[PDB]
């Protein structure tokens, strides 16, 4: 039974160790967001600080890829920075040879074909994350492109990643129903995160602190993390209503 | 590139890649070597479940490595086709670089040596190939005749036989061949290497060729006709 | 399956072990070292009455002043004797001058090592190796697929090597002859043979400083053969 | 480091199979149903969008790619295999054909590249077999229209129509019995629109169903105007609405 | 037991069995004794025959005129080790006009040695040394294990019954510690130690090998009738 | 022009006796018409009972004296400490030299 | 390591045996049989396509024979895909041989070349041969017309004629029998259309499950001829010798 | 070297290649074969740069010969002429070039034909009736196109070849030292020991 | 099973046994310690006497990483002076392209996508250390630990080895008790005793302490190594407090 330990054809046509890697994306037991607004992406993702003597400034699975794309990964933080390094080569090299800066779309795809490549080559494994790029792109405006590690990715209205991602999902699901539209029609991005925010709180069934949250934004010509003062800020307001 | 070691000692102190490369050699059809006064015949067996054959173009068991030295094996037919490609090659570079051809001790040692580099080379296999290799050196009118197996080691024999019932026909050189007074003639030597083919052959229509050998670059391949010619006169001083 | 480089727990490689015993399934090689020369004999073991025994090359020169035996699987002595003989001359060419027989040794047994996953696995042939210098004078070394080297006053290697050896313990003494050391050798080699020792099944050679390394004719060791004949019925 | 597997992994079995290609068509068996259908003016080829959340928008996911500007391709089996495939044989038709010869390949050529590239990760060193079938349709000028399929093995055949993936059994029993050699490339489309519902279990639709034609020439999707022989691209790429118009004929 | 097969693989307890296997074959090999004192490091060693015919397995290398070592286990690796360390101390001299520090011809030794310990195909070194030596910093004594650990000490011994002279040493640490300006006397208690690892044979005019260095001596070996002194 | 040599002048001189040889050589180091050094070492002791100077090009020198003491050094380590002869030195030194036939050391040399 | 995983494709066998090319064998069993005819006045090369559909376009199909220049020809019987890859090399090699010479490729030579990259599959590299079994049909000024066969172990040997892929026991049994030295081109036609017939699976022989070629020197003069023939043509010559 | 000439006759072709071989001021040698036997009816001259010359010849002899044992048959002089070709045009783009030229004279057997192959060391080939190297045709190609027959016997081919002979003696400032001549028929190659 | 035979295998669980067994021999190791104070960071370690033989203060196992960057472990030793190496060649490239001193954060990462490649391949064994390491930057003070899966992250305190359990309790009173912070000669102190508490489970043979520090004010910002009457002012604090 080696068709179980590499990356070759179990005789129903299936790959173990691609499956095994999607089983490692939950072991942080993180769950993460994300939704798009009219200017702006907005990503939310939990924050788990257990150990008292952890840095907690340190502890973020969010990653500033380039200027104007930003990361969230679901798994083990290793292979997130792995997957995070690579990312911001092929951003800074596409910009360097082509002139312009890279897409969105265009880097989930490049980290999907290199994620492909570890479930097709027996020496590499894959890579036991899902990687959600997020973005305001010049020509498709606000963009969320996933990818996973069968190198699997598709673009999204809103997405979810995690343990809890079914309920953050149908939750989702439902209120696109009702508003019949494939974003959350407002203008600032404050209350596109806060949206976002309510929403997680809704569907896992839990209240947070300003230092249980981490909150990517993404807005035209930059990507931006917030504080955890920016977060409190946003707390209030959704409390005050 | 692969590197993989193949051939490796086993703990009763045995390499049984090269062992198994022997065993493919037994499969393969016989072949023997017979040296007389002033000559060396090659006998080869020729499988008769192979009917329909095109013999003007179906591969020679007997290859010609230069114009004064031959070689015919027992054993895989396309590995051989390897070691002979290299002994020609090996022929005309000693020719270039020292100016006489090879003698014949010298193409032994280089093919054994060839097949010896397979038995301790990572990522390949040991050729399934024993050969005999005959003729006669440059300006020398005594005969030569050597073998080789798979392992590399190699030896000077005044008759020899190697293939599927060799056993047998080395039975028959042993006790028909003598040292003291080899076949003096052409005819002698060819009715022995004949005679030893019987033993095992099956049928003396198309399944024995025979070559022969002479000093000076010589070389002949009799015909059926030829052939068949020895094997009517041996059966009939049989039948008595 | 298993690594060519791995340590059995005992904390020895075991494909150095089990080259070792290929080497004992050899034909025996003999060496005694004396303060007149060293003494190098082999048994040929012919497979068949056909084969011509005086092909069978199991002793060989390296340089004048050294010379080797072989026992085990001979082939791959080849690629070793060649390495030997270039080093020798390589040598004199550098430093004008003859190589010590340690320093030769030493470079056959730095190869010994070089095999894994370099060849991909251990030799499977024992040598002796025997020689004169100016410094150390006449010496003779056994050369195993360890890597290892021994000095040896006296050395049997091969299928009847154990045997061989008890006797050698026994009869060496640092005042041999050169003509004492060659019967000896002849003695031992037709204890230990299956078949009845000959000129045509049995070879011996020398090396001394004044002649050099010397194999030795059969019909020179015939008479070696009759001398030892008699003097073992002279009681 | 370094790619120390540099021996087959698809190996000879007793009884004669290749494992691996046996399990990759096994993996294509379970992929989605795409079709191909060749008409006397054009081909058609089609497959279903099978959507893995509402949520996902199923058009950034192209399961029927442009090749060439005359040859298109539609698969069963595994998606990402398929996007590499794709990116390969679009730089193939450039490298090994249109820098040397001034023009894009005929089909049979395309997926002769195609095919070596896919029979290659079923021999070389450290690889496993592309886990896909390709269904590729194609123009030229001296072979006229033609439709292909590839799988796994690297082995290729033409067909008049077929199908691949879940229900290719059923999908082409119904393909014999409506096929004939004076099909129009509409009634083509009609018969892949039949064909194709009965594999599909939900929504059937514009925005669930991906379908493209090889047919005449579209001047108006060339980018520019001046050259008489420049006429445009043969590959179209047929719209939700488009698929809605002929739904209703249906 | 199923991860023993290679280096490459930790044990389910975090052994690296391999490298224990290798740590073996020192514990067969013969005993060899190290010992220092403030001007002085000595380096005694039981050399082993073959048999009577045979000569005695040379045990003490040479690497530079103010460093060397010996060995216990595979004499192959010990040759390949010990070449390295000459090569380094040469790079030392001929770059940098610099004898190399003790200290630092360890480090290089440790690292040499462990990435044959974390890589596949390759095997761990199965042999262990006894470096001794002079420099700037006085006298000095390492022990190198082919794990890749390497360790400063007073004194040591490594190899088959190699436990009774390391308590010998153990109990007296304090006085051959002290023996400063007296080279003689320091090898007496080298050789008065590497006594208590001996069983039924016993140190023979050919069997005893001797090293030493110091503020004004070169590294040199004893071997022969240059021992006889010392039984 | 980048040029790779130079010229430190100097003089050497060795006479072979009966049972002895001396091997002489100025002190004074040159480029030009300038003076470097008017103590700089030439002839040096290399060992085994060996002198030795290359004089020329001090740089290729150095380097080549330098090489010959670390040749007699793994002389010793690789033949058992044996002592390196005048004639065996020489056909070392020889193939030291001619190692750079297409890049020369640009000095006379004498031991 | 990766040594685990590794299936070691160049080894003997006990009995002396190279597993992978006896497998690889074993395949080419199962595949459509092909036979090659020599005649003194031309070659034939008929095979018979597996289990086709009749959605397959036919007319633009070649599954079976194969053309390596204007005066050689191959039959195949095995994985496709492997013979494609092997067909272009020998397409090149006899291009380089024609371009240092001025002349084209001596059958047997290009014969050797490619039986020798078969073995080399089977003694190093660690990879698992060509499923692939050929019959060469070629004419040179040399030997004139002649016939081949190669298989994975890189062995190849001369015929009158030969049969490969499935029921080649059976189908050499046939044209051993009404073989004869002078026959020719037509009856060579008729007999191997015959063995086909006798030795298919299917239940009757088709033009739809048939590809057949001739090398004849049937050309204006001295000088060869190949001849692919079309499923219209093949539906003929199948009515012509009373087979359908 | 100098001087290399060949005439295609009947049923044979003659080469003349000149003995001499200088080395500064001084020559070597007066009895210099410039030529090597590539197969039993195929011969080659040449002449070029020193050194390069011999190791050209005898590096195509060998790949002829390797050719003739492996298929155990002759290739025909236009076959040698083509695979010699290749090796110059190959060569001529290399780091340093071999400046060898050549004549290949060969007795085709399946065509019953003498053929004349003048290669230079660009690789530029043609066949010829009659032909030369370096200097050589300026002074002999007039008495050839004047005197030559296709239809003329080996001894009238020897006697035309004697008048160029006698000419570059007479005209050229060197000294050749005289020349070797070898005939290529059906027969094989034979050398005429007196000229 | 057989999952755990081979590195860089995913377990049905999702993990890598490999480096899981890679920890194993961590836990085995001695235990070593890291603490951040005000403006620098102090490192220490237990050093097993397991003979008198042993010479005192010469076997150094803290290790410096360019000057301003101290590194400690524990495990098998040699792995850590490997990874400890390779940080050097790190240090020394950004260094050599970018003038300035790596940063604390970016050499972790530098060390931890290292240590994460050894993880990716079955023909490489995963690193048998748990490395703390930190120092002073341009951005003040940071802590570090690294462990056999590639994975990092800051801390206020770090602790591995066999005692790291009663340490890490020992650091998070100081986290507690000291919210506005630590003074470097304080967490010197603190080190010294937390080693002493931590021994109890290497309490069979003897000890020898070692201390290292990085601090903007007592060492310029600069990896020393505290040596002499502060060394032994630390070794008398943290002894009255054990009794
Ligand atoms: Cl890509
Ligand atoms: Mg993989
Ligand atoms: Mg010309």
């Amino acid at each position: 039974g080696y068709d179980r330990h590499i990356t070759i054809f179990s005789p129903e046509g299936r790959l173990y160790q691609v499956e095994y890697a999607f089983k490692a994306t939950n072991q942080t037991n993180i769950n993460s967001l994300a939704v798009r607004g009219k200017d702006c992406t907005v990503v939310i993702s939990q924050k788990k600080v257990p150990d008292k003597l952890l840095d907690p400034t340190t502890v973020s699975y969010i990653f500033c890829i380039s200027r104007t794309i930003g990361m969230v990964v679901n798994g083990p933080i290793p292979d997130a920075r792995n997957a995070a390094l690579r990312a911001k080569a092929e951003a800074a090299e596409f910009r360097y040879k082509y002139g312009y800066d890279m897409p969105c779309d265009v880097l989930a795809k490049r980290m999907a074909n290199l994620s492909q490549i570890y479930t097709q080559r027996a020496y590499m494994r894959p890579l036991g994350v899902i990687l959600t790029f997020v973005s305001v792109d010049e020509e498709l405006g606000p963009s969320i492109y996933k990818t996973d590690p069968a190198g699997y990715y598709v673009g999204y209205k809103a997405t979810a990643t995690g343990p809890k991602q079914q309920e953050i999902t149908t939750n989702l699901e439902n209120h696109f129903k009702k508003s019949k539209i494939d974003h959350i029609n407002e203008e600032s991005w404050e209350k596109v995160v806060e949206f976002a925010i309510t929403h997680m709180i809704d569907a896992l069934g839990t209240e947070f602190s300003k230092n249980d949250l981490e909150v990517g934004v993404a807005t035209k010509d930059k990507f931006f993390t917030l504080s955890a003062e920016n977060i409190e800020e946003r707390l209030v307001a959704i409390a005050e209503q | 590139g692969y590197d993989r070691a193949l051939s490796i000692f086993s703990p009763d102190g045995h390499i049984f890649q090269v062992e198994y490369a022997l065993e493919a050699v037994k499969r393969g059809t016989c072949a023997v070597g017979v040296k007389g006064k002033n000559c060396v015949v090659l006998g080869c067996e020729r499988r008769s479940t192979l009917k329909l054959q095109d013999t003007r173009i179906t591969p020679s068991k007997v290859s010609k490595i230069d114009s004064h030295v031959v070689l015919s094996f027992s054993g895989l037919n396309a590995d051989s086709r390897i070691l002979i490609e290299k002994a020609r090659v090996e022929a005309q570079s000693h020719r270039l670089t020292l100016e006489d051809p090879v003698t014949v001790e010298y193409l032994t040692r280089y093919v054994a040596g060839v097949q010896q580099r397979y038995t301790q080379s990572g990522g390949v296999r040991p050729f399934g190939v024993s050969t005999l290799i005959a003729g006669f050196d440059p300006r020398d009118d005594e005969p030569k005749l050597y073998q080789t197996e798979p392992s590399g080691i190699y030896s000077s024999w005044s008759a020899q036989t190697i293939g599927r019932n060799s056993k047998t026909v080395r039975e028959f050189l042993e006790k028909n061949y003598d040292r003291k007074e080899p076949p003096a003639t052409v005819e002698e030597c060819v009715k022995l290497t004949v005679r030893s083919l019987l033993e095992v052959v099956q049928t003396g229509a198309k399944n024995i060729e025979i070559t022969v050998v002479k000093p000076d670059s010589d070389i002949v391949a009799l015909s059926s006709e030829e052939i068949n010619q020895y094997v009517t006169q041996i059966e009939q001083e049989k039948q008595e | 399956d298993r690594g060519v480089s791995t340590f059995s727990p005992e904390g020895r490689l075991f494909q150095v072990e089990y080259s070792l015993e290929a080497i004992k399934l050899g034909s025996t090689a003999i060496g005694i070292a004396t303060k007149e020369g060293v003494v190098l004999g082999v048994e040929k073991r012919a497979t068949s009455p056909l084969l011509e025994s005086d092909s069978i090359e199991k002793i060989v020169e390296i340089d004048r002043h050294i010379g080797c035996a072989m026992s085990g699987l001979t082939a791959d002595a080849r690629s070793m004797i060649e390495h030997a003989r270039t080093a020798a001359v390589t040598h004199n060419l550098y430093y004008d001058e003859d190589i010590n027989v340690e320093s030769l040794t030493q470079s056959v047994c730095d190869l010994a090592l070089r095999f894994g996953e370099l060849m991909s696995r251990p030799f499977g042939v024992a040598l002796l190796i025997a020689g004169h210098d100016a410094d150390d004078g006449y010496q003779l070394f056994h050369a195993e697929p360890s890597g290892t080297f021994y000095r040896y006053n006296a050395k049997a290697i091969g299928s009847g090597s154990e045997g061989a050896q008890a006797e050698l313990l026994n009869e060496w003494h640092s005042s041999l002859t050169l003509k004492e050391a060659e019967l000896l050798v002849l003695k031992i080699l037709k204890q230990v043979m299956e078949e009845k020792l000959d000129e045509n099944n049995a070879q011996l050679s020398c090396i001394t400083k004044q002649d050099g390394f010397k194999i030795y004719d059969n019909e020179k060791t015939a008479e070696l053969i009759k001398e030892l004949k008699e003097k073992e019925a002279a009681e | 480091m370094t790619d120390r597997y540099s021996f087959s992994l698809t190996t000879f079995s007793p009884s004669g199979k290749l494992g691996q290609i046996d399990y990759a068509l096994t993996a294509v068996k379970q992929g989605v149903t795409s079709l191909g259908i060749k008409a006397t003016n054009g081909v058609v080829i089609a497959t279903e969008k099978k959507s893995s959340s509402p949520l996902a928008m199923s058009e950034t996911l192209s399961k029927v790619s442009l090749l060439t500007p005359d040859i298109g391709a539609v698969y069963s089996g595994m998606g990402p295999d398929y996007r590499v495939l794709v990116d390969k044989s679009r730089k193939v038709a450039h490298t090994s054909y249109k820098r040397i010869y001034g023009e894009y390949p005929p089909t049979k050529l395309l997926v002769s590249e195609v095919a070596k590239i896919m029979q290659e990760a079923t021999q070389s060193g450290g690889v496993r077999p592309f886990g896909v079938s390709l269904l590729i349709a194609g123009h030229d000028e001296f072979n006229g229209f033609s439709l292909y399929q590839v799988d796994p093995s690297g082995s290729y055949f033409p067909w008049k129509a077929t199908a691949i993936g879940k229900g290719s059994v059923a999908a082409k029993t119904f393909l014999e019995k409506r096929w004939n050699d004076e099909l129009e490339l509409e009634d083509a489309i009609h018969i892949a629109l039949l064909t194709l519902k009965e594999s599909v279990e939900g929504e059937f639709n514009g925005d669930t169903i991906e379908l493209a034609i090889i047919g005449d020439e579209n001047p108006d999707l060339l980018g520019y105007t001046g050259i008489p022989t420049d006429k445009g691209p043969r590959f179209r790429k047929l719209t939700s609405q488009e698929i809605n118009d002929r739904l209703e004929a249906l | 037991n199923n991860y023993d097969g290679d280096t490459v693989t930790f044990s389910p307890t975090g052994r690296l069995f391999q490298v224990e296997y290798a740590l073996e074959a020192i514990k067969q090999g013969s005993v060899t004794v190290g010992l220092r004192s403030n001007t002085h490091a000595v380096l005694v060693a039981l050399k082993r025959n073959a048999d009577e015919l045979s000569s005695y397995q040379k045990k003490i290398i040479k690497c530079d005129e103010h460093m060397g070592l010996s060995l216990a286990g595979l004499a192959p690796d010990a040759r390949v080790l010990s070449n390295y360390l000459r090569q380094q101390c040469n790079y030392s001299s001929l770059v940098f006009n610099r004898k190399l520090a003790v200290e630092r011809a360890g480090h290089l030794l440790c690292d040499k040695a462990q990435k044959n310990t974390q890589s596949y195909g390759g095997r761990p070194y199965g042999v262990g040394l006894l470096i001794i030596g002079y420099d700037k910093s006085g006298a000095h004594l390492l022990e190198f294990q082919p794990s890749g650990n390497v360790t400063e000490l007073y004194g040591t011994a490594i190899g088959a019954r190699s436990q009774g002279a390391k308590t010998y040493l153990e109990r007296t640490l304090d006085t051959f510690i002290k023996i400063d300006g007296n080279p003689d006397e320091l090898i007496k208690a080298g050789v008065e130690a590497i006594s208590q690892s001996l069983r039924d044979e016993s140190l023979t005019v050919d069997n005893l090998s001797i090293a030493i260095v110091g503020k004004d001596t070169p590294f040199t070996i004893y071997d022969g009738e240059a021992v006889a002194k010392y039984i | 022009q980048f040029n790779p040599y130079g010229d430190n002048g100097g003089t050497i001189l060795g006479i072979a006796g009966e049972d002895f040889a001396v091997l002489a050589g100025d002190t004074r180091n040159i480029t030009d018409y300038s003076i470097n050094s008017r103590y700089e070492p030439k002839v040096f002791d290399c060992g085994d009972n060996i002198v030795m100077s290359a004089n020329g090009f001090a740089a290729d020198g150095d380097a080549l004296v330098k090489r010959f003491k670390n040749s007699v050094k793994w002389y010793h380590f690789d033949h058992n400490d044996k002592k390196l002869s005048i004639n065996s030195a020489a056909r070392n030194i020889q193939h030291l030299l001619y190692s750079r036939r297409f890049f020369p050391y640009y000095v006379y040399n004498i031991i | 390591g990766s040594r685990r995983y590794d299936s070691r494709t160049t080894i003997f066998s006990p009995e002396g045996r190279l597993y992978q090319v006896e497998y690889a064998l074993e395949s080419i069993s199962h595949a459509g049989t092909a036979i090659g005819i020599m005649a003194s006045d031309g070659i034939v090369l008929a095979a018979e396509r597996k289990v086709t559909s009749t959605l397959l376009e036919q007319d633009t199909s070649t599954e079976k024979l194969y053309k390596l220049n204007d005066k050689i020809a191959v039959a195949v019987a095995g994985l496709t895909a492997d013979a494609e890859i092997l067909i272009n090399t020998a397409r090149i090699h006899a291009q380089n041989y024609l371009k240092t010479y001025n002349e084209d490729i001596p059958v047997e030579i290009l014969v050797r070349r490619l039986s020798d990259i078969k073995q080399g599959y089977t003694q190093h590299g660690g990879l698992r041969p060509f499923g692939v079994s050929f019959i060469y049909a070629g004419y040179d000024d040399r030997y004139g017309y002649q016939l081949y066969t190669s298989n994975p172990s890189g062995n190849y040997t001369g015929w009158k004629a030969i049969s490969v892929g499935a029921n080649t026991s059976a189908a050499q049994t046939l044209l051993q029998m009404d073989y004869k030295d002078d026959m020719k081109v037509d009856d060579a036609i008729e007999l191997a259309l015959k063995t086909l017939s006798k030795t298919t699976d299917s239940s009757a022989l088709t033009y739809d499950r048939l590809e057949f070629a001739t090398i004849r020197k049937g050309a204006n003069d001295g000088e060869v001829y190949q001849k692919i023939f079309k499923p219209q043509e093949i539906k003929d010559i199948l009515v012509k010798t009373g087979i359908t | 070297m100098d001087i290399i000439l060949g005439i295609r006759v009947q049923d044979s072709v003659i080469l003349a290649s000149s003995k001499a071989v200088t080395r500064g001021i001084s020559v070597l040698k007066d009895s210099d074969d410039k030529t090597r036997q590539l197969s039993p009816h195929t011969l080659m001259s040449f002449a070029g740069e020193a050194g390069d010359t011999v190791q050209f010849a005898e590096y195509i002899q060998a790949n002829i010969q390797l050719y003739s044992i492996r298929e155990d048959y002759e290739l025909s002089p236009q076959a040698v002429s083509s695979f010699v070709r290749q090796e110059l045009a190959k060569s001529i783009r290399s780091r340093r070039p071999y400046q060898v030229n050549v004549l290949i004279g060969g007795y085709d057997k399946k065509k019953n034909k003498p053929e004349l192959y003048q290669i230079d060391y660009l690789g530029t080939k043609v066949e010829l009736p009659y032909g030369a190297h370096g200097y050589s045709g300026f002074y002999t190609f007039s008495l050839l196109d004047h005197h030559y027959r296709p239809d003329m016997t080996t001894e009238e081919g020897l006697d035309l070849l004697k008048l160029c002979v006698q000419e570059l003696e007479k005209r050229m400032p060197m000294d050749f030292k005289g020349v070797i001549v070898k005939i290529v028929d059906k027969d094989g190659i034979r050398q005429v020991d007196d000229f | 099973t057989g999952y755990d035979l081979s590195n860089s295998v995913f377990s049905p669980d999702g993990r890598n046994f490999q480096v899981e067994y890679a920890v194993k021999a961590v836990e085995n190791g001695t235990t070593s310690i890291g603490i951040k104070c005000n403006d620098g960071v102090v490192f220490a370690v237990e050093k097993l006497i397991t003979s008198k033989l042993l010479v005192p203060q010469k076997n150094v196992k803290i290790q410096v990483v360019d000057r301003h960057i101290g590194c400690v472990y524990s495990g098998l030793i040699p792995d850590g002076r490997h990874l400890v190496n390779r940080g050097r060649e790190e240090a020394a490239s950004f260094k050599k392209l970018y003038k300035t001193p790596i940063p604390i954060p970016a050499f972790a990462d530098r060390l931890g996508q290292y240590v994460q490649a050894h993880t990716l391949y079955n023909s490489v064994r995963p690193f048998g250390v748990s490395t703390i390491f930190g120092g002073v930057d341009k951005n003040g003070a940071h802590l570090y630990m690294l462990e056999p899966s590639g994975s990092y992250w800051g801390y206020k305190g770090a602790a591995t080895g066999k005692g790291r359990q009663s340490a890490k309790a020992e650091l998070e009173k100081l986290v507690d008790h000291h919210p506005e912070g630590l003074s470097a000669r304080e967490a010197v102190k603190q080190a010294a005793k937390i080693i002493y508490l931590a021994h109890e489970d290497n309490k069979e043979k003897d000890f020898e302490l070692e201390i290292s520090w990085c601090s903007l004010s007592e060492t310029n910002g600069l990896h020393k190594f505290v040596k002499g009457d502060l060394l032994q002012e630390a070794i008398d604090f943290a002894q009255k407090e054990i009794n």
